C-alpha cells in the first residue's frame, strides 16, 4: 500500500494474508468471507507468465493478523488449504479478466475480536455504492512503493469507467472497476506488490455493514500520476461464488 | 448474517478514524 | 525470511 497508514487493531478483520510454506514468506492478500472461506485474485495462485502455479500444500492462511513479520501469538490463527477453485474463465493471457479465486479451509476458523468475515455485495448495495467519486477502503502488508512493520490502509475513490479506459493500454471488462485520485485532485495513495488479492470494502450508509466491492487486481506501477488500481467487481463474479460454495 | 460488524467497532458503536471520509463520500 | 518463525505445527 502506498501512501497509506497504519492500521487500526481490528479494522480490517476479515483480511487474510496468503503465506508461502517455504520459503516462508507473504504472497499476497485475501480475505475471510465465512469461518471456512476465503476470497483472493486468481492472479495470487495462477500466472502462468511468472510461473506461478501454487498448489493447496505450498501454502497457509493467516488470519486475524496486524504485524507483517511477526507471530502474533494468541491472535491470529493460521489455516491449512482443503482446496483452491479459480474462475474457469480466469483471462490471464491477456488482461486478468475474472481475476478471483477461492480457497476452502481444512477447518472452521474462530471468530475473535481480531477475526470477523466481510460481507459480501448484493446487487442492490452493488448498484447504490459502485458510483464514481464513492470512496472505498484498500489494505495490504505489500510494498510501500513501487516493506510495512503493519497492515495499511487507504481510501481511494472510485473512477469513472471512461477515465479508466483512457488511462490505459489493456482492454478492461465490466468485471473489473478503477479507483484512485487524479493527478489534479493532490491526494494519492494505491495498491502495490504483495496487496494482491486484498479486499476493496466499503460501508453501507444503509445497514452500516462492510462490505467487500474489489479485490486488488491490477496496476501499471504503483501510485503512477494518471493511472490507476484496477480491482476485480465481486458482485459480477457472485453466481459463480455461490455456485462453488453452494 | 453477522457479517461486516467489526467487534472492535460496529459491535461496540465505536468509529475508526477514517470511515467518516467513506461516509461523506457517498452523496 | 524476514519473518519470524511459526510453529511447527502449522
Ligand atoms: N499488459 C498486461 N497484460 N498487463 C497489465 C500490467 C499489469 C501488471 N502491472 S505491473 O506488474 O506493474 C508491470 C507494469 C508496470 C508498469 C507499466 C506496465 C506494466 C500488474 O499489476 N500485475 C501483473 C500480475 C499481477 C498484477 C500485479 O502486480 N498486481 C498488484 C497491483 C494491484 C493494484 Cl490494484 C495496483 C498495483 C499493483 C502493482
Ligand atoms: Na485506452
Ligand atoms: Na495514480
Amino acid at each position: 500500500i502506498v501512501e497509506g497508514s497504519d492500521a487500526e487493531i481490528g479494522m480490517s478483520p476479515w483480511q487474510v494474508m496468503l503465506f508461502r510454506k517455504s520459503p516462508q514468506e507473504l504472497l499476497c492478500g485475501a480475505s475471510l468471507i465465512s469461518d471456512r472461506w476465503v476470497l483472493t485474485a486468481a492472479h495470487c495462485l495462477l500466472y502462468p507468465p511468472w510461473d506461478k502455479n501454487f498448489t493447496e500444500n505450498d501454502l497457509l492462511v493467516r488470519i486475524g493478523k496486524h504485524s507483517r513479520t511477526r507471530y502474533e501469538r494468541n491472535i491470529e490463527k493460521i489455516s491449512m488449504l482443503e482446496k483452491i477453485y479459480i474462475h474457469p474463465r480466469y483471462n490471464w493471457r491477456e488482461n486478468l479478466d475474472r481475476d478471483i479465486a477461492l480457497m476452502k479451509l481444512k477447518k472452521p476458523v474462530a471468530f475473535s475480536d481480531y477475526i470477523h468475515p466481510v460481507c459480501l455485495p448484493d446487487r442492490e448495495t452493488a448498484a447504490s455504492l459502485l458510483q464514481a467519486g464513492y470512496k472505498g477502503r484498500v489494505t495490504g502488508w505489500g510494498n510501500l512503493k513501487e516493506q510495512p512493520s503493519v497492515l495499511q490502509v487507504v481510501n481511494l475513490p472510485i473512477v469513472e469507467r471512461p477515465v479508466c479506459k483512457d488511462s490505459t493500454r489493456i482492454r478492461i471488462t465490466d468485471n473489473m472497476f478503477c479507483a484512485g485520485y487524479k493527478p489534479d485532485e493532490g491526494k494519492r495513495g494505491d495498491a502495490c506488490e504483495g496487496d494482491s488479492g486484498g479486499p476493496f470494502v466499503m460501508k453501507s450508509p444503509f445497514n452500516n455493514r462492510w462490505y467487500q466491492m474489489g479485490i486488488v487486481s491490477w496496476g501499471e506501477g504503483c501510485d503512477r500520476d494518471g493511472k490507476y488500481g484496477f480491482y476485480t467487481h465481486v458482485f459480477r463474479l457472485k453466481k459463480w461464488i455461490q455456485k462453488v460454495i453452494d | 448474517a453477522d457479517c461486516g460488524l467489526r467487534p472492535l467497532f460496529e459491535k461496540k458503536s465505536l468509529e475508526d478514524k477514517t470511515e467518516r471520509e467513506l461516509l461523506e463520500s457517498y452523496i | 525470511g524476514d519473518f519470524e518463525e511459526i510453529p511447527e505445527e502449522y
